[PDB]
């Protein structure tokens, strides 16, 4: 039980690190995506493209 | 008195034999209970994983 708990905690920590880095990269991409996403959302809200 | 002394000797011999048999059975048990608890430990560890 203790060994499994320790291994699980280590896996959670390793995930919290690597997955956090992955999220940073995906956030960097989303930063470029924001402009187009907002433009299309505004176009839909107004209608008539734009 | 001779028969009673022989009965006591027979009782001691049979007690030794029965104690040996009981110890063997208890060792086999202890082994099986230990195996079952080890399997339970593995199951719990895999559930936590």
């Amino acid at each position: 039980r203790a060994q499994a708990s320790g291994e699980v905690a280590q896996t959670l920590t390793q995930a919290d690190q690597q997955l956090s880095a992955q999220g940073d990269q995906v956030r960097s991409g989303l930063e470029s995506s924001v402009d187009g996403l907002s433009a299309k959302l505004a176009s839909r809200i107004l209608g008539v493209d734009v | 008195l001779a028969d009673a002394d022989a009965m006591h000797a027979k009782a001691l011999a049979d007690a030794k034999a029965e104690s040996e048999k009981v110890t063997e059975e208890a060792k086999q048990d202890s082994e099986r209970i230990a195996a079952q608890l080890s399997e339970q430990a593995g199951s719990e560890a895999e559930r936590i994983k």
